[PDB]
């Protein structure tokens, strides 16, 4: 087929800035591209299957996404390029992950999913023109049930567009439209009754039925795909790559929390060195930085929170944003290879290159003098035979048994970790 | 008795008919199950004379109504457990005086009489509203339990083919008073959903005539802090009212005029809207139905075949109209389910 065929049938295809995925792709495209966008696609299911794990809300979904459309899968783009790149990762996924179940099923989630985020971003002109391209009911007819209608979307409208005002529902709910569908298809909302239900129909909530029969139509194409694949077994160069991408497969703490008495009360001597000094001087070095970086990541402070409070320690915008918050996001892994960091154990923090002046890093156990170790400990209400004990214990070199006595003097017993020093002082507390 | 009954006056073929759905003998009566309660269960009937002889032979006190299966249940020892698969059943729904009792003072304990039977009449009316207005069921037919309570049976055929998802979605969607429990505030989500709106706006005008007049159950002061106080919202109205404490009637415009009392200022109008939205819910715990849940959830569920004899009390389990009461009832209505059977195979023709 020719390029003008080709972009005739593709303009035909991407209407909608989504689609549905109905009519295999036509054309030719190289292996390079093809394993290239099939790792891109597997990438960004594979971060949704990870965010999906760790039970995170919607909004931090597509706000950790977004940047990875931005790069692997840009969307919203007039590109066809980009267009067929979608397209063609969405089938070659489709002929990997076909031959089990257990695939078939995470593919359609995550894939269902995706839809759903995608049809998030697009915005009501666009989702109206996508869901034109089921039957919906006329102006007379929503009209006539106006008010049964809008008293059934109020809540939904509230909860979901955010729309707390009374008369921004009503504007919306004027220009919203409906479709007429049976309950038998939309029962799943009809028992949390969400939808307007009258003589056997209802009156869509419109993303869960387009993600149900995007999930329905997904895995007969999967089933079908499955069936079709020994024909496609007779070639040399696919056969790995699919194999490959097969086994590829396989708040109470925020920025202003851990400023606070209650939570730092459960800090070790290190973390509240790097605090205290990150508070005098209003910013830390790399070691210092990491450290307490991957500590408030281990005791649970999110990316957004951590990047909140590490700007307001930081007391220019244009600086930060070019050279700490990427950092800052990487220690978290969103970037990058995205390594979700290990928080520092007490052998790792030790194993770091000494703390100098203006460093803060390290442990002060280790890198204080006996003088600074006592008066602090003085602070801490402890008694003399106590301050001598973790002296001794620091003198040893053992660093780890010292922070583990002023533990057990100031509230499995061996502590070799700042979070886990945490973690036991707050069960301490519950 | 009973073997009169079934000899001469249970109506056989009007029930081989109406479960039939066909003029002629067919799966929908060979395949489906009948339970006896003397508990033999898995029944089938190839006939109607073959119905009439095989319960006049084993002489049940009772007997139930089944599903439709792939295979006879009467040959259910030569078939593996897993072969016997449900295909359709009418859509049932089971309504008692049980769960009314503690806003009922006419009768004591498992007595039943016209006065308290409004609460179950109401409870049809709703229940025949949600169905014809939301579900489009035009085939559904009411009938007495035998004491207290009423049973529909929705013969529809989209009813009948319903799944056990579809059938418990239903019941939701209808089961607005999950929480039966009297001490408790209902906490009602708001705003009211179109059919909950309905609902309350028809039970309305008989609450007043039942509950503060008629019934009157919170006049006793003990009662009323049991049921009536744990409907409001705010503690210090509850205080306030229990200090100062009448039938029901005065107690109910008591709660208007200490809440004006109590609440004053800007904020008076969440207070006295709160206080509204409290007297709809407890309304509707007051007069809404109560189903069965249990009945309703699964296709292979059994319920009491109509026209059954009430072991304790000798009523025939007639259906119900609009006019019927528990004294109504005869001891040991054809012509009336006669005209639902003709109607259902012309609705079952027509659907064709
Ligand atoms: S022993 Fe570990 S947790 Fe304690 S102060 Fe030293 S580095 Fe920090």
């Amino acid at each position: 087929s020719s390029s003008e065929e080709e972009k005739k049938l593709y303009a035909r295809l991407y209407e909608s800035k989504l689609s549905f995925y109905d009519l295999p792709p036509q054309g030719e495209i190289t292996l390079e591209q093809f394993e290239i966008w099939a790792i891109d696609r597997l990438k960004i299911l594979l971060e949704i299957e990870s965010c999906l794990s760790r039970n995170k809300s919607i909004k931090e979904i597509e706000t950790i996404i977004k940047p990875q459309f931005q790069k692997l899968l840009p969307f919203n783009t007039e590109s066809l390029e980009d267009r067929k790149k979608d397209y063609y990762s969405h089938f070659i996924l489709r002929l990997c992950f076909c031959r089990s179940k257990e695939l078939r099923e995470k593919f359609v989630r995550a894939e269902t999913f995706l839809f759903k985020i995608r049809f998030n971003m697009l915005t009501s002109t666009d989702q109206t023109k996508f869901v034109q391209s089921l039957q919906f009911i006329s102006n007379e007819e929503k009209a006539e049930l106006s008010h049964q209608l809008y008293q059934t979307v109020s809540a939904s409208l509230q909860f979901q567009l955010n729309l707390n005002e009374e008369h921004q529902r009503k504007q919306y709910f004027q220009q919203e439209k409906f479709i007429k569908l049976p309950f038998e298809n939309v029962i799943e909302l009809v028992g949390n009754r969400l939808v307007f239900l009258k003589d056997g129909y209802a009156y869509l909530q419109q993303l869960n039925l387009l993600s149900n029969e995007f999930a329905s139509k997904l895995n007969q194409e999967l089933i079908k795909t499955y069936q079709y694949l020994p024909r496609l077994n007779e070639d040399d160069r696919l056969l790995p790559i699919l194999n490959h991408l097969s086994s590829g497969y396989t708040d109470e703490i925020n920025a202003q929390s851990v400023w606070s008495e209650e939570i730092s009360s459960n800090y070790p001597l290190c973390i509240k060195n790097l605090m205290e000094g990150l508070k005098k001087n209003h910013h830390l070095r790399y070691y210092g930085r990491q450290q307490l970086s991957l500590f408030l990541k281990g005791i649970g402070l999110s990316a957004d929170e951590a990047l909140k409070f590490w700007s307001e320690a930081f007391t220019t915008m244009e600086k930060f944003n070019k050279e700490y918050r990427y950092s800052f996001r990487h220690n978290y892994g969103l970037e990058g290879n995205r390594i979700n960091y290990k928080p520092w154990d007490c052998h790792t923090i030790l194993s770091k290159p000494r703390p100098g002046r203006g460093d803060y890093h390290g442990c002060p156990f280790r890198d204080w003098s006996h003088e600074r170790l006592s008066a602090e400990l003085r602070s801490m209400k402890l008694t003399q035979a106590q301050i001598i004990s973790v002296l001794d214990s620091c003198q040893k070199g053992e660093y780890t048994i010292a922070c583990t006595k002023v533990f057990e003097m100031t509230h499995q017993t061996h502590i070799a970790h700042p979070n886990l020093y945490f973690e036991r002082s707050r069960q301490l507390q519950k | 008795d009973m073997e009169y009954y079934y000899k001469s006056l249970y109506p056989f073929k009007h029930i081989f008919n109406w479960l039939n759905h066909s003029p002629k003998p067919s799966r929908d009566m060979i395949n489906r199950e009948f339970a006896m309660a003397f508990y033999k269960r898995y029944n089938s009937f190839n006939s109607v004379q073959d119905f009439k002889a095989q319960i006049e032979k084993a002489n049940p006190d009772r007997f139930e109504i089944g599903a439709i299966y792939n295979k006879p249940p009467r040959e259910r020892d030569t078939l593996l457990k897993s072969e016997l698969k449900a295909l359709e059943k009418e859509l049932v729904f089971d309504i008692d005086m049980d769960d009314y009792d503690a806003f009922r003072t006419c009768c004591s304990g498992a007595q039943v009489c016209s006065k308290c039977w409004k609460f179950i009449s109401l409870a049809m009316k709703i229940t025949n509203t949600a169905l014809r207005e939301d579900f489009g069921y035009k085939d559904f037919i009411w009938v007495f339990s035998g004491r207290r309570g009423a049973h529909c049976w929705v013969s529809d055929k989209r009813a009948r083919a319903l799944t056990d998802v579809q059938r418990r979605n239903v019941l939701d969607y209808v089961n607005v008073i999950r929480d039966r429990n009297t001490d408790k505030r209902l906490a009602l989500k708001r705003p009211y959903h179109p059919h909950l709106a309905r609902s309350l706006e028809q039970l309305k005008p008989f609450f007043v005539s039942i509950m503060l007049e008629e019934q009157n159950p919170w006049e006793d002061d003990q009662h009323a802090i049991q049921t009536l106080l744990p409907a409001l919202y705010d503690k210090q109205l509850i205080d306030s009212l229990k200090k100062y404490w009448r039938s029901s009637k005065e107690k109910w415009n008591d709660i208007d005029q200490i809440a004006t009392s109590l609440f004053k200022g800007p904020k008076q109008d969440s207070h006295i809207i709160k206080l509204r939205e409290c007297k709809e819910d407890l309304v509707l715990m007051t007069l809404y139905p109560k189903l069965d849940v249990e009945v309703t959830k699964q296709t292979i569920h059994l319920l009491k075949a109509p026209f059954c004899i009430h072991p304790a009390t000798g009523n025939v389990c007639v259906p119900i109209d609009e006019s019927f009461a528990p004294e109504k009832a005869p001891k040991l209505f054809i012509n009336q389910f006669q005209a639902y059977v003709s109607s259902l195979l012309k609705n079952e023709l027509g659907s064709v």
